[PDB]
């Protein structure tokens, strides 16, 4: 029953700038995970163990944090980054995901 | 390559029962746990539970203690999920996901099924 | 020898008599007394390692000689404790591990990889259960005038006892190996707030873990949460348990049925007749939010209070309120349940002294003081009552021989006469021994003789030091003098 409050619910970003996301947990969690999902598609593993990049994600993505405060940054956002990004914990039962941040791009 | 092939769309009457299958290939099926997640329309991802195919150990979400039961066919290398007493709120997309049989820093959902659209209507 | 007239004297009149003192009001109750926890936390762990030994043998013409024997412990990896040792009771004959920033691979008998069965070790008297793979050391075969190498890999599993002391950030094994991780560390259930000195890829948790016994081969019925840590010398596994229900920094010492509580000014005074101890607390209660890791106190107090109340005070007494907690001097925490009879229903760490003798001297002094002050207070009341009662006889003897009564009362030989009080002004042969009778009542009181208390100990400090077999200081001083006694640490060439 760990709630994962995740802000902002919508995030606009012109292609080239840096943006950041947040994932606040109701109690301290050993690691946070990150998953992206594009519409009508399955989720994909994006960042595990709070900082480690998954298989095939770009190097512009990075994560940081510990305890209850976690973040997901992009160094220079591209047009293919427009997805919904979920933070996830397994430290308590049940496993819980966050509500989701949605990247919009500003052409 | 690791591929999780899932059942497909299924319309189903209220009160009935449905059985979703997730078929694995490209890896050895017995030393990875198999999880199930629910995504309602326009909503977030909810966890349901898992099963270890080697040990038949099941840890589950207590919100789904009356809805979901999990089982494994070892021969066909498929994992099953039986949804019981289907009301209207069970209309969602269900995914199957691979996870290690342990908990370490690496242990995440590295592979996902394509999903199954389940509609409880008439 | 004169008449009388001017100076007149009167008798003192009955004196006010000391009243029997009030008496102490004791509250009866049930108490359980807690002391500082000195015993470490004990838990069951399993060690998983491999003895890797390589030997260098020179082969002469009539003899063979070891030129070196390199011995090393190698940890079995996580995949082998799960998929080989727990699954099939078997172990791979190859050790692959990281010793000095290098991945080293050792093959048993310099032969290809085989899965070798774990079998029980040889029986020793006060030891625990251990299993191993090979009994013999492999040495290379003889070919003359060569140096040859030979490798033995012995996979060893042993069940050991593990020990941890406060603040429970490390634990030890029965081999003598420090593990610099909390026993309560984990990735699940908020256990990551504990201490670890290791990298995160060395530690894993397995839920739904079923022990298969290496002797019987029977898989367990109840699952467990299994910690597994790969140290650079061994892998240890132990069942995870949460910290607070499994650790208490305060130990139950005495349960007492009859604990009387009295008021001593700013303090309470808690006495036991069975233990012959009495303790001194403040009137304000000690809060159990102050004791660090003190969840055992309220559970073990409540379990012992209601067990005593149903065996001693069931139909004769009733409880008053909940259990109350008091910190006594000397480091004792007293949990106290007040009682009342059926006829009258209208963070820090506590440090406890090793000696309780101040409480036993306080009991025995108070138990004598209360008796001696009670009995001597009655003699003071009875003496004042008797002296006030004999004035009746002195008022009648005064009217018979006034000369004798005024001479006994004033102090000197005085001739006397009365008007309403005594007027009084100053003033053959042989037969010394006639038969005598006593108008006196005897009373022979003796003194308490002087007693001397010698020093007396059952075991002295010297006897407790040499009670063990091996002194670590004495064995290290003898062994580090080996070079100074049998070698020459000075001369070169």
């Amino acid at each position: 029953q760990i709630v994962l409050s995740q802000s902002p619910a919508i995030l606009s970003a012109s292609p080239g700038e840096k943006v950041t996301m947040t994932c606040r947990a109701s109690s301290s969690v050993s690691y946070i995970y990150w998953y992206q999902q594009k519409p009508e598609s399955s989720p994909k593993p994006w960042i595990y163990a709070t900082s480690n990049l998954a298989s095939g994600v770009p190097g512009r993505f990075s994560g940081s944090g510990s305890g209850t405060s976690y973040s997901l940054t992009i160094s220079r956002v591209e047009a293919e980054d427009a997805a919904t990004y979920y933070c996830q914990q397994w430290s308590y039962n049940p496993y819980t995901f966050g509500g989701g941040t949605k990247l919009e791009i500003r052409r | 390559e690791v591929q999780l092939q899932q059942s497909g769309p299924e319309l189903v009457k209220p009160g009935a029962s449905v059985k979703i299958s997730c078929k694995a290939s490209g890896y050895t099926f017995a030393d990875y746990t198999m999880h199930w997640v629910k995504q309602s329309h326009g909503k977030s991802l909810e966890w349901i539970g898992y099963i270890n195919p080697y040990s038949l150990f099941i840890d589950s979400n207590q919100k789904f203690k009356n809805k979901a039961t999990l089982t494994v066919d070892n021969s066909s290398y498929t994992a099953y999920m039986e949804l019981r007493s289907l009301t209207s709120e069970d209309s969602a997309v269900y995914y199957c996901a691979r996870f290690p049989p342990y908990y370490g820093f690496d242990s995440h959902f590295d592979y996902w099924g394509q999903g199954t659209a389940l509609t409880v209507s008439s | 020898p004169p008449p009388t007239g001017a100076t007149v004297v009167q008798f003192e009149q009955p004196r006010p008599c000391p009243r029997a003192p009030d008496g102490q009001n004791y509250t009866e109750g049930i108490a359980v007394i807690f002391k500082e926890n000195i015993a470490p936390y004990k838990f069951k762990a399993t060690m998983y390692y491999k003895d890797v030994t390589v030997s260098q043998v020179w082969f002469g013409h009539r003899y063979s000689q070891f030129m070196g024997i390199f011995e090393d412990r190698a940890p079995v990896p996580f995949e082998e404790v799960i998929d080989k040792i727990n699954a099939r009771g078997v172990c791979r004959s190859t050790a692959k591990y990281v010793r000095n920033n290098m991945e080293s691979t050792a093959f048993h008998r310099d032969d290809d990889e085989s899965d070798m069965k774990l079998k029980p070790a040889k029986a020793a008297t006060r030891t625990s259960r251990g299993w191993h793979t090979t009994d013999l050391k492999y040495n290379p075969s003889r070919i003359e005038a060569f140096h040859r190498y030979g490798t033995t890999v012995n996979c060893i599993v042993e069940e050991v006892e593990a020990r941890s002391v406060y603040p429970y950030d490390e634990f030890v094994l029965a081999t003598g190996d420090f593990v610099y991780m909390s026993p309560f560390y984990g990735y699940r259930d908020g256990a990551h707030a504990e201490h670890t000195a290791y990298a995160a890829d060395r530690f894993r948790q397995v839920d739904g873990y079923y022990e298969r016994d290496l002797s019987t081969g029977r898989r367990a019925s109840t699952p467990a949460t299994r910690n597994l840590l790969t140290t650079p010398k061994f892998t240890v596994g132990w069942d995870w348990a949460p910290k607070r229900p499994s650790v208490c920094t305060l130990t139950k010492w005495q349960e007492v049925d009859e604990m009387l509580r009295a008021e001593y000014g700013p303090s309470f005074r808690f006495s036991s007749s069975a233990l012959s101890t009495t303790f001194t607390t403040n009137r304000t209660e000690y809060a159990l939010s102050r004791v660090d890791l003190g969840d055992c106190v309220g559970r073990e107090a409540r379990e012992a209070v209601d067990r005593i109340f149903l065996r001693r005070y069931n139909g004769t007494h009733v409880k008053v309120g909940q259990v109350q907690y008091y910190l006594a001097t000397g480091g004792f925490l007293i949990a106290y349940q007040p009682l009342l009879s059926n006829a009258l229903v209208e963070v820090e760490r506590i440090k406890t002294t090793s000696s309780v003798e101040f409480a036993r001297l306080q009991f025995t002094y108070d138990h004598i003081q209360r008796h001696v002050n009670d009995m001597l207070g009655r003699i003071a009341i009875a003496w004042c009552e008797l002296q006030n009662h004999e004035l009746t006889l002195w008022n009648e003897a005064r009217k018979l021989n006034p000369n004798a009564i005024a001479s006994a009362t004033v102090g000197r030989r005085v001739s006397a006469r009365m008007l309403g009080d005594v007027m009084a002004v100053s003033t053959q042969l042989g037969r010394a021994d006639v038969t005598t009778v006593s108008t006196f009542i005897n009373l022979n009181l003796t003194m308490l003789e002087d007693h001397e208390f010698v020093p007396l100990e059952v075991y002295t400090r010297q006897e407790i030091k040499d009670s063990g077999l091996l002194d670590y200081t004495e064995v290290q001083r003898r062994n580090q003098l080996h070079a100074l006694r049998f070698a020459d640490i000075d001369t070169v060439i």
